[PDB]
RNA sequence: GCACUGCGUAGG
RNA sequence: CCUACGCGUG
């Protein structure tokens, strides 16, 4: 039968399904399943599941079993597992000692193991001297680095003498520092890794560095106390007076960092405001069950409940459209959007779907590798540092945050602290690490489904920090036509045609496919969003040295990926995630898709047989990418640079913060060359920890009809000018329910508003070339409706009711 | 600059304001304790704080964590003072039972003093 | 047709128990916003109606 | 009562 | 070129 091989040898290399006491399964073929997920086929993943009982069968018959969302119980089936393969990892080291001793050099691989931890293989070993025995772990490890945190298996650290049995550790309350510990646990799991570990990324060489150290560190946090984890606070004497102020910050992947300006103006009061050491001293403690994250403190004597109110109706809008016959019985255009009410309980349980982000540890040589090629799709930007006159920010009526929204909003403070305070909070902040706290408020929007949605508004610093250290890039991304990313370029004037024609850039058999991310936000992993965030950071290779770099890295990690969030006056400690207020919140989302992307098609090529691929070309890009993962070290530029033209002329992408849209070559997917929509699911599957349904995804065959949906627009063929036009059409339905439906009392009033309207025809005007009649009767409805409401207000206004200018709108002209 | 000026009376009020809220008769204690002096600030409310606030969702909550007028947290006695409801109302620990639960507005939020 | 007409109802009706003050009660808020998101997401026309009625019997109380 | 991106509207 | 009003991704 098939069993799941990691081979390498000369003719063929790549971890994939080959046809071909012990135990009947090994550890690959654990991981073969946990890490290229099938709904359908499961058959292997079922019976590991039985056979070592961790689920009965009557288990399977529960339907989103497989599910995380869905059925978070299964978190605890494979944790079942965990125990077992902690075993196997012991056994390993002691494997390893005894070749040490033996002076036998050879590689270890997954496929050597059986579950029950015991090493069968004695092939490709050379004897040596005795005492200079070097096993080879990179592959071995690097394979095995999920399931470790999926099954959870160093859980049994966390009791005394590491047996569940006998009861938890009890570390002490004020203890912070773990360096010891973690030293302890890579010395007893991962001794054998030569790379250096440093348990502080503090004392990391460069970005791979700190990406490897944090992708330790997210695994040996989980033993720790979470109490632990946090901002760190001193008690000093400022002006005679006590002050408690935050000294360092302890992060579950970047270990203990200390301030270096330390010490014991308007700019200090922003610092000490910001800081949530005051605040949750003065606050009493709080313990709240409605929710499974850590409570920290309370700040209010009262809990305080926010509902949403209902959405009002403007009956003019809809008698009109009544009357003109629309909306009748058994119409396909129906009202498919609302504003829909909520209660009190609404904005504390959506926190509670923070829960899904769980602590996720990667192949850290696939995500170094992924990074390398993702950091090309970037290389055409320029990025760096700006000063503060060169900053420039849209909208300055926003909220400035806790305790910032109390007395006023971003205009006071961007106006109280000159340019050069400005440039000190940003060297400080280069320097130091600086904690702060986030509100969360719940958004009044027309949505189409009863669930609440939330925003998440981040303190005044974090965000004029931010957008100093990366303003420059953000706007080179968003100031260019023709990438990978179309952040910036609008659909209009042709801008729909364009991007969807660079797409079909030379692409042999083009499909077209779409794809979006199942909880995005709350179950992105941490060290994804560290990957970005050091990826939007590269570009600072002369502005910033090797330590501010870091302590802006560190200075983001506590402001956006785990900090102190507020919600109905308590304050919570958030597990992870990317929070929606950050400066980088679309570009680092941009990332994200783009490295899922390269991790699929770095998935499909090595699951491929190999043997039965009849390209030559092919297959030595597979041996290459084999050597370049997993047996050097060294990142090789022109094997990347390959790659990742070999992606482009087999992949071309648009992708928009989660949404993406996809071309590639209909042969080489079915031959396994380039990922499919499985791949996707499967890399979903082990990486960020949600199922993806099939159900969500469109593939197209025929590129004339153009993608099913991109950023909630359809795409259709139309004729202008004797040429054939890519155009972009909404969902009548949302059009018809924005009309009808307004947040605010003074928008029902027509008269007051005719450019409501306006944008809704600009919106809806694509729909008249469509076949169906009722489409193109909304934007004849809507351009009556502006007729009559400027009747009822009453040459100029002329061009508002008369289609030429909405026409316009949608040729290449401008 | 006027506003500059406002702006820092307010944080400087809300800030001293906090120092008043704080007391140091645990706090001195921990820091001494501390061989670094540093230490985690979820730990803080939890060792220090003089009141302690609980949110339950609903009745087998309640039996489960804090049910009789004394309960044990954070290594800590509790006795309880009060017991409002979702609308700020006093609701009487009588009142809290298995057959008066659906007429109660949950969650209920319980204010307790360090024993 | 019938079901936009009673969905917009429904809508009215919630928009005047929220400047009713039914918001001050958390039960009565819940089972308003409740019965009001049923309706919204109701295919069926008759249960529409049944939630319509509960929530005018609802306004027609106070 | 957030981060950006794009598009109309009226005045310097 | 600058302000204010209105109208996709989290
Ligand atoms: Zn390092
Ligand atoms: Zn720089």
């Amino acid at each position: 039968v098939y069993r799941a091989f990691d081979i390498y040898n000369d003719k063929v290399a790549g971890f994939a399904k080959f046809l071909k006491r012990l135990t009947k399964y090994t550890m690959a073929d654990l991981v073969y399943a946990l890490r290229h997920f099938d709904e359908g086929n499961c058959d292997t993943l079922k019976e590991i599941l039985v056979t070592y009982n961790c689920c009965d069968d009557d288990y399977f018959n529960k339907k989103d079993w497989y599910d995380f969302v869905e059925n978070p119980d299964i978190l605890r089936v494979y944790a079942n597992l965990g125990e077992r393969v902690r075993q196997a990892l012991l056994k390993t080291v002691q494997f390893c000692d005894a070749m040490r001793n033996a002076g036998i050099v050879g590689v270890l691989t997954l496929d050597n193991q059986d579950l029950n931890g015991n090493w069968y293989d004695f092939g490709d070993f050379i004897q040596t001297t005795p005492g200079s025995g070097v096993p080879v772990v990179d592959s071995y490890y690097s394979l095995l680095m999920p399931i470790l945190t999926l099954t959870r298996a160093l859980t049994a650290e966390s009791h005394v003498d590491t047996d569940l049995t006998k009861p938890y550790i009890k570390w002490d309350l004020l203890k912070y520092d773990f360096t010891e510990e973690r030293l302890k646990l890579f010395d007893r799991y991962f001794k054998y890794w030569d790379q250096t570990y440093h348990p502080n990324c503090v004392n990391c060489l460069d970005d791979r560095c700190i990406l490897h150290c944090a992708n330790f560190n997210v695994l040996f946090s989980t033993v720790f106390p979470p109490t632990s984890f946090g901002p760190l606070v001193r008690k000093i004497f400022v002006d005679g007076v006590p002050f408690v102020v935050s000294t360092g910050y302890h992060f579950r992947e970047l270990g203990v960092v200390h301030n270096q300006d330390v010490n014991l103006s308007f700019k200090e009061l922003l610092v000490y405001a910001a800081d949530p050491a005051m605040h949750a001293a003065s606050g009493n403690l709080l313990l709240d069950k409605r929710t499974t994250c850590f409570s920290v403190a309370a700040l209010t004597n009262n809990v305080a409940f926010q509902t949403v109110k209902p959405g009002n109706f403007n009956k003019d809008f809809y008698d009109f459209a009544v009357s003109k016959g629309f909306f009748k019985e058994g119409s396909s255009v129906e009202l498919k959007h609302f504003f829909f009410a909520q209660d009190g309980n609404a904005a504390i349980s959506d926190y509670d779907y923070y829960r899904y982000n769980l602590p996720t540890m990667c192949d850290i040589r696939q995500l170094l590798f992924v990074v390398e090629v993702v950091d090309k799709y970037f290389d055409c930007y320029d990025g760096g540092c700006i000063n503060a006159n060169q900053v420039i920010v849209n909208n300055l009526d926003k909220s400035a945050g806790f305790p910032f929204n109390k007395w006023g909003k971003a205009r006071l403070y961007y106006d109280s602290m000159s340019y050069e305070d400005q440039d000190a909070l940003f060297a400080y902040t280069k320097r130091n690490v600086i904690p702060t706290i986030t509100q969360m408020n719940l958004k009044y929007a027309i949505s189409a489904k009863n669930r609440a949605r939330t925003v998440a508004g981040v303190s005044i610093c974090s965000t004029m920090t931010n957008r100093q250290f990366h303003q420059k890039l953000l706007k080179s991304i968003a100031a260019t036509r023709g990438a990978t990313v179309v952040i910036g370029t609008s659909k209009f004037y042709g801008g729909w045609h364009n991007m969807l024609k660079t797409v079909y850039s030379d692409v042999e058999n083009p499909h077209l496919m779409g794809w979006d991310y199942p909880k995005c936000d709350r179950a992105m992993p941490n060290m994804l969003r560290i990957m970005a965030s050091l990826v939007l950071a590269r570009k600072h290779t002369t502005c910033c040295s090797l330590s501010h770099r870091f302590y802006r890295l560190a200075n983001e990690c506590a402001q956006v990926l785990s900090e102190m969030v507020m919600c109905g006056g308590s304050l919570y400690v958030k597990p992870g995630g990317t929070s929606s207020g950050d400066a980088t919140t679309a570009y680092a989302n941009s990332v994200f898709n783009i490295c899922q992307a390269v991790t699929a098609n770095v998935n499909a090529l090595l699951s491929t047989d190999g043997n039965k691929i009849a390209d030559k070309y092919v297959r030595n890009l597979q041996h290459r990418l084999y050597e370049c993962l997993y047996r050097n070290r060294d990142v090789d530029t022109d094997f990347v640079n390959e790659f990742y033209a070999y992606l482009r002329k087999h992949f071309s992408m648009m992708i928009l913060s989660d949404d993406a849209v996809v071309c590639f070559n209909s042969t080489y997917a079915s031959q396994g060359l380039v990922a499919s929509i499985k791949n996707f699911k499967s890399v979903l599957y082990y990486q960020n920890n949600v199922f993806m349904s099939e159900a969500k995804c469109w593939t197209e065959t025929d590129l004339t009809k153009g993608p099913h949906e991109f950023c909630s627009q359809h795409t259709m063929l139309v004729k202008q000018g004797d040429d054939y036009v890519y155009l972009p059409y909404p969902d009548p339905s949302r059009i018809l329910g924005a009309g009808c439906f307004v947040d605010d009392i003074v928008k029902t009033d027509g008269t007051l508003m005719i450019e409501r309207f306006v944008s809704l025809a600009i919106d809806a005007y694509p729909l008249t070339k469509h076949p169906n009649q009722e489409y193109a009767d909304v934007f004849h409805l809507y351009l009556q409706y502006i007729r009559k409401l400027h009747d009822e207000l009453t040459d100029n206004t002329s061009r508002y009711w008369e289609p030429e200018f909405y026409e316009a709108m949608y040729t290449p002209h401008t | 600059e006027d506003k500059r000026a406002k702006v820092t009376s307010a944080m400087q009020t809300m800030l001293f304001t906090m120092l008043r809220k704080l007391d140091n008769d645990a706090l001195n204690n921990i820091i001494n304790n501390a061989r670094d002096g540093c230490v985690p600030l979820n730990i803080i409310p939890l060792t220090t704080a003089a009141k302690l606030m609980v949110v339950i969702p609903d009745y087998n909550t309640y039996k489960n964590t804090c049910d009789g007028t004394t309960f044990t947290y954070a290594s800590a006695l509790w006795e309880i003072q009060q017991v409002v409801d979702a609308d700020s109302k006093i609701v009487q620990l009588s009142e809290i039972s298995m057959d008066n639960s659906p007429n109660l507005a949950w969650p209920l939020i319980v204010t307790a003093l360090r024993a | 047709s019938k079901m936009s007409d009673v969905k917009c109802t429904s809508v009215v009706l919630l928009s005047v128990l929220q400047q009713l003050r039914v918001e001050s009660s958390s039960k009565l808020w819940a089972q308003c916003v409740q019965l009001h998101n049923d309706i919204l997401l109701a295919k069926d026309t008759t249960e529409a109606f049944e939630k319509m009625v509960s929530l005018l019997s609802v306004l027609l109380s106070m």
